[PDB]
């Protein structure tokens, strides 16, 4: 949410994209299609996986401890034992609550960041051959078939090839 | 045509999950996982920790030698499970600092008892009572020797027993408090008495108190249980004029992962590092909400019921 | 062929407040809020917690039945307040494990005393002393029965008292330690009398120690106070030949939100869930710097005097 | 500070802005004015309000605890009671200090994020009819009166209406 | 890593830059050279320095504590003493691991942020006289001597001076 | 007619690996250690006043063992107890030994103002073969062994008020003879009750005549107790025999003083942090040397190393 991409200019999450987390939707003379960017998709997954590996499976081993349940009624010693455990449980619960909130806040932003980074990479790749419409879509000002649209996803898009046509359409 | 449109977007799920963040208390995400373990199998696993079910025997009752606890002799464990159904069918006993004796025995993790030969000359050994009955006959605690008079005389007792081993020896002894002064005479032929279990480092003196207590199992008298630990190179001296419930040897004290748990959960067949009084639980999640009492590789107890960690982006459905 | 200009900006405050961040120790923000409560109103509020001001009496003094504490008989509380001015104006007494008895009674939160009828045959009951004076006459602890010799004879007492209720009964008893051997004979007709208060689960034996102590209220003798708790279905047996301060009944013991606090603050009239010895404090902020001792829903005590949390952006003033 | 807008290229806070946290200052033919963007203002406020909901209140209810003040000297038992409370106080003090430092860092960044998000939304809305002068101000290359500037703030700005004029001025 | 500049479009760290942390590499008729922006360097250094001052030297003073080593066996009281110290050590150990992980995550991002801030400042300074090549490099479309390259670093670059030449070169 | 300007960051040939939230191993340009895991090996004499007990435990110096006479009326900030310590006096047992040891250590002084008690009718300055001073029979310096005078031991009722503004700590004892003949030969009475009483506290001890395991050829034992009289209180010692009388009071204070058990050398340096393993620097926030600490010390953690990133990510040229 810090970058304003997941809930920002992109106001729709494509429920039909099942092959990845981020991707491309194109409209060209040859029709409409959908694709996925695996680099950005694996980008979010690897970061989130690192948070999980740091938490899941890392349990402590404690064998002999103090009494934590008392049947009879005692004085000072029983009160101290109850206070120690109660303080310990309260402290760990705060650590759990703060950690869950922080990680989820970071998870939102890093997933938001990865979407924005994909958007910025595409914009720089298109150079002056397209314009940002403001809703997460680029209006390419040249005839792009299903080949050069794949070139933009492939990173093999040379703006010089279509620059003369694009500039002519834009400023006329 | 002469133009084209390229749109960038993210995925979304029809049914998302609500998680809590720093900014928002309720935000919807594509997917999430639980971090708090709140379910139990319902039974204690036999592995990888060596479990010992006391059934109708407490740890102290098994240590002293209650007739129903003779099956636990010289047995070791990683987690002694004490059941609420436990009772005692022997001489009524009171153990000062009961928790400490239970804790030290449980942590040691063994009930090994090497029989020793004391110089009980001049006194009658292996005393029995109607309350402690073994094989439908009058008996007593298996690890305790009830010393009474021999030929109507109770000579002053001065026995010695050195710790010739490289480990500490745990000695369990007791003092008899007769309910009536006549019972004091009928068993020890002397008025009152004193037992002083002393070592090169520790000293312990106990005075019998002859008096009527609320009779349990038709026994108005009581026995108080005490323990002594002799270190390697130390010697054990028992000075007494009567009312002495003598030890029959020493218990080996060890150091390990053993402990004690009070639960009424079944002992099943599975492999779970985490053991709780409610039953063995998985240790995949970092936190748990089953029981504050745990043993082994266990998640940390928290007051929270559920804690969902977002494993996806925000769910913004169309 | 003219133009227009659109500028975007944020707000700013003239002075602002300085807060602490991960990166910087002193950064200016537009607005912030305090998170550590370091002030108190000065008085304990009577609500919503039931306060009981001990005034001149410690909780044990009210329990035993000191004459100045008769106004606390059979009283309930959520937070008993013991004042530093409290004193004792009765027989000098010593309570082994005073803290534990004070702790469990405070947790129970009641001074209910259902008087019981023991079979005290052969002994003189309702003993009196000059140190314990009710109004202007010799008296003793109201909840304690000073059993003395009757007709120069003190036969052994072996009375019984079953616990027929479903709650545990708290019994407060004592042993008298005479200062002189004459007082030992003149009160109990014996040289030494053992006290054996026993139940089906626990047992307790006490030996009188005849000897002179530093005179408190001109009383060289002392009283040792012990307590026994009989569980439902359990029975109480008191075997004794003298020097016994017998109980007159049992105290009801419960479990709840009740506790005790040592404070000298006035008990005002307000609503504050958080109670500290320095006075009731608000429970809005997550942390406090007033006192580590708290009662009720209280902010967690921290060592910091102030911890400012920024509630706005960074302040960039124009001038 | 991560986005570098609050103290970055817009290194000037408008103290005159009292109706909102972020806004526009329209300098145009037909005069100069100031307005405030309620969407970005309420966005940052709601996030900060969310932080307060998690911190203000939520206090623990603890009735009976251990003694924390002692008149006489006892020894081992008293030492453990003092150690337990002192350890607890230090640990909670660390959590209080760390939380304030972390939240304040997040408060600075999210307010910076909201400012930057408003700036970029304006740029895409204007398309190619204006240029970022670098100080957070857009030099609109067509005659925009106090109506179409309201349209820019309204989100109702159509760049094609002025595209032919705007591009010609830039040429 | 959130901004995608240190490991993003700029995927090459200049090991030759020894005078600073961030800087400029320029090409002109006069040759190729390297420079450093000290403002962006000191911005990142101060942030990291603030984290150190909050940690280094801020030690507590504790004089008398509980016993932490026991030779004999005592039981209940000894178990409570062991439990308290082990609980305290476990809680502080968790705080140490989280603090190191959290600060290091922020250190990457704040260093990433300063890189992005330097890049965005240069783009706005160049206005419409250059185009972003997408790899952290700007293609300036006018004759820039070794002077105006210094002007871009110093902030004394007037885009209006070269705008007519730059715009003509771009759109022709 | 064109120019190109590239922006970049620095990189080092050899980076450092640090741990982040997202990644377990990420390379950065520079990092610093946060856990101190090394020690100089010796305790610094400054800025904390160290007192090396050498062959004397704190109780031995308090009681007055002949080898501990050099510690008389000495103050400290951290008493260092050595494992090589031994005792050459009458065998003694101190109930609640940890509390008395802790109480003396926290006070930080062994100041002893001698008082004049009215021990009339009894023989003072009793000596034993076990306690040897200047190759002559002696006793604890701060303790008075009261024996019979002319085969008579009158009943003792002595008084001593606390007329000062500080609490007085009194160390006294009770003698437990090994044989009944030794009890008669020293005290002329069969048993002597000792009742050290104040206006608030009272303490009564009964001697237990019996043989104990001989230490330094002494079958008899002495039990050591302490009493603290508050300002305005009076001290009453009621006794008929078997009393090891005090010779005065110890001043009790409140301060930074404590006690540490270590065998590390005492060098010359300035280190605020002191551990049993030796003085360590307090620059890093955390340490891994010893859980026992004194002074301005880093907080003990289980982690061996924790590297804090002090630079950007190292992205070297391929
Ligand atoms: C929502 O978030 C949760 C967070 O946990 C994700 O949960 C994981 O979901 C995947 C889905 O495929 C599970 O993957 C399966 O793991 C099996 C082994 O499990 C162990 O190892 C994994 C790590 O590899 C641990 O996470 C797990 O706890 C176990 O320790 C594999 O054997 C599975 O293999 C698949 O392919 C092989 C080859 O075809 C087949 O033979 C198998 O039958 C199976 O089809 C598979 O990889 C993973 O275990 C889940 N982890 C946890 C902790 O629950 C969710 O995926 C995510 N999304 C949704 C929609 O729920
Ligand atoms: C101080 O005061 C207490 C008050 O209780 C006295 O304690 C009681 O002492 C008497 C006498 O010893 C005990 O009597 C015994 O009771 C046993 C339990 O009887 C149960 O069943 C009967 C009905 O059959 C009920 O009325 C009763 O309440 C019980 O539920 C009997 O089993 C005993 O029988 C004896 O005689 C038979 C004869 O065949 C023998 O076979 C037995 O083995 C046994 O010897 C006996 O009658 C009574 O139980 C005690 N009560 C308690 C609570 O302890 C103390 O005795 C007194 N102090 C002194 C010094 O006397
Ligand atoms: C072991 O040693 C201790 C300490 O010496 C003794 O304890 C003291 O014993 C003496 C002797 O019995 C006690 O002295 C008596 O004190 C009374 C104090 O009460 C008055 O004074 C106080 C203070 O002014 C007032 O608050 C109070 O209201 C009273 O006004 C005196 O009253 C006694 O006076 C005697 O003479 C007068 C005048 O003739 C008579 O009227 C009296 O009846 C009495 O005979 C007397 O002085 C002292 O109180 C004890 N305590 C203390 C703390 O000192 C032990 O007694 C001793 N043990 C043995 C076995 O000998
Ligand atoms: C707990 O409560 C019980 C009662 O329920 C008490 O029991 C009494 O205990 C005393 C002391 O032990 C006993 O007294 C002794 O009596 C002997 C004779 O008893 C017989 O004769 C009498 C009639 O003369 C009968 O009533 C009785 O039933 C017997 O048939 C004496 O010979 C003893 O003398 C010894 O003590 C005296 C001092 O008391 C000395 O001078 C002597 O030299 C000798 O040493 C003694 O007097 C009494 O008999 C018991 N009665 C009952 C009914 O049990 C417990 O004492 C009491 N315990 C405590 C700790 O409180
Ligand atoms: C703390 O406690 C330890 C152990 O009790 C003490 O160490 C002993 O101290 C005594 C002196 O108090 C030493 O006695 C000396 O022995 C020297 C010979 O040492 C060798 O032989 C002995 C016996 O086998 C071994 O124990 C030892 O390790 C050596 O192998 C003699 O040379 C000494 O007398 C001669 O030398 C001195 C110095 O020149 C002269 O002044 C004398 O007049 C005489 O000529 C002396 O007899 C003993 O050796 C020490 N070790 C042991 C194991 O007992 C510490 O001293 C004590 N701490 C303090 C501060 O005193
Ligand atoms: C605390 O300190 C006080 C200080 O006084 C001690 O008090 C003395 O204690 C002893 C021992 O208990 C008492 O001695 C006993 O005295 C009895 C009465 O004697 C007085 O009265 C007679 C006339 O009735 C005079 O002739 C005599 O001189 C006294 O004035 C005697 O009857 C006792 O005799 C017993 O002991 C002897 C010797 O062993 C035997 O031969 C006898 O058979 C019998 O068993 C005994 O002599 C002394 O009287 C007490 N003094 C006072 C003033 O009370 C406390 O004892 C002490 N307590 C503790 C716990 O420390
Ligand atoms: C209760 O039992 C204990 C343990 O058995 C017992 O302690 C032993 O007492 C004897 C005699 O008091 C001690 O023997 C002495 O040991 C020392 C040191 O080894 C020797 O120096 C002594 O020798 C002299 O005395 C002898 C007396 O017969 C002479 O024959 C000899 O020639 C020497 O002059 C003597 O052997 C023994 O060391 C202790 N053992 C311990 C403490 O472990 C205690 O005495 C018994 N209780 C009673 C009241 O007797
Ligand atoms: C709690 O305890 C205190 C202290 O004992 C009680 O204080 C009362 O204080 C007044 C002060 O004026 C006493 O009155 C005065 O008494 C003297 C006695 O000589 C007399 O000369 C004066 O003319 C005046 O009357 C009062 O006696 C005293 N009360 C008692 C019982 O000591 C206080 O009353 C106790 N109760 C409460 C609820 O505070
Ligand atoms: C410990 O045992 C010793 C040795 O039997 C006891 O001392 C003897 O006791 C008898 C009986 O009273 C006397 O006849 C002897 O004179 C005593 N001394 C010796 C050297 O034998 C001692 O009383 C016992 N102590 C206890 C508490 O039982
Ligand atoms: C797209 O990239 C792949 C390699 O990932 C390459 O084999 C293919 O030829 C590319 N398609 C183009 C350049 O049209
Ligand atoms: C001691 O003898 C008993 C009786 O047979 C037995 O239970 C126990 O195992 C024996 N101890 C050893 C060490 O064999
Ligand atoms: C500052 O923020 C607090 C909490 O959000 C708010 O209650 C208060 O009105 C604000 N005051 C100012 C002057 O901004
Ligand atoms: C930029 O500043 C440096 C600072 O020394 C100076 O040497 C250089 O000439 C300046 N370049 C300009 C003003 O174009
Ligand atoms: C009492 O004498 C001892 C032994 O020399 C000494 O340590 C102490 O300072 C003396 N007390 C004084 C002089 O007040
Ligand atoms: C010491 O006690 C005796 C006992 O008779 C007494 O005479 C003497 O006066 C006392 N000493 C002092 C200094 O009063």
């Amino acid at each position: 949410g810090i970058f304003g991409a997941i809930a920002g200019f992109i106001e729709n999450g494509w429920e039909g994209m099942v092959d990845g987390w981020y991707g491309f939707r194109h409209q060209n003379s040859e029709g409409i299609g959908q694709a996925a960017d695996l680099k950005s998709t694996q980008a979010a997954i690897n970061q989130i996986n690192g948070k999980l590996n740091r938490l899941i499976g890392k349990t402590n081993e404690k064998f002999h401890q103090i009494e934590k349940e008392f049947s009879e009624v005692e004085g000072r010693i029983q009160d101290l034992e109850k206070y120690v455990e109660d303080t310990k449980i309260d402290l760990w619960s705060y650590n759990a609550e703060l950690l869950v909130a922080l990680e989820n806040q970071h998870t939102i932003d890093l997933t938001d960041s990865e979407m924005n980074k994909l958007f910025e990479r595409t914009k720089k790749q298109l150079r002056e051959n397209a314009e940002d419409m403001g809703n997460g879509c680029f209006k390419i000002y040249h005839k792009c078939d299903n080949a050069c649209i794949g070139s933009i996803r492939n990173g093999t898009y040379d703006h010089d090839v279509y620059r003369d046509e694009a500039l002519n359409n834009r400023f006329q | 045509n002469s133009t084209a449109t390229l749109c960038l977007g993210h995925h979304a799920v029809p049914n998302g999950t609500i998680v809590k963040t720093i900014t928002n208390d309720q935000i919807e995400v594509t997917n999430a996982t639980e971090l708090v373990q709140s379910s139990s199998t319902g039974g204690i696993c036999d592995s990888p920790h060596q479990i010992l079910d006391g059934e109708n025997c407490t740890l102290i009752d098994a240590l002293l030698g209650d007739p129903q606890c003779d099956g636990f002799q010289n047995k070791k464990w990683d987690l002694f499970v004490e059941r609420s159904k436990a009772y005692s069918n022997c001489y009524p006993y009171d153990v000062p600092d009961y928790a400490s004796l239970r804790s030290l025995v449980a942590s040691s993790g063994t009930l090994e008892f090497n029989n020793e030969s004391f110089n009980w000359t001049g006194v009658t050994q292996n005393g029995t009572s109607s309350a402690c009955k073994r094989r439908s006959n009058n008996s007593f605690f298996s690890r305790l020797n009830w010393l009474t008079h021999l030929k109507f005389k109770y000579p002053a007792l001065n026995v010695t027993m050195p710790n010739n081993e490289k480990f500490d020896k745990l000695y369990i002894w007791g003092v008899h408090h007769p309910g009536t002064d006549n019972d004091q005479i009928s068993l020890y032929a002397q008025a009152s008495g004193r037992i002083t279990v002393s070592t090169k480092r520790s000293q312990q003196t106990v005075i019998p108190n002859i008096g009527s207590r609320p009779r349990v199992r038709d026994i108005p008298s009581r026995i108080s249980i005490y323990w002594t630990i002799v270190k390697p190179g130390d010697i054990l001296l028992i000075n007494s004029t009567g009312n002495l419930i003598a030890p029959r040897g020493y218990f080996k004290i060890r150091s390990g992962k053993s402990s004690i748990m009070r639960s009424d959960a079944p002992i099943g067949k599975c492999n779970s590092e985490c053991i709780t009084p409610n039953g063995s639980i998985p240790n995949d999640k970092p936190f748990q909400n089953v029981n504050r009492i745990t043993y082994g590789a266990c998640p940390r107890y928290v007051k929270q019921n559920t804690l969902k960690l977002a494993t996806g982006m925000r769910n913004v459905p169309e």
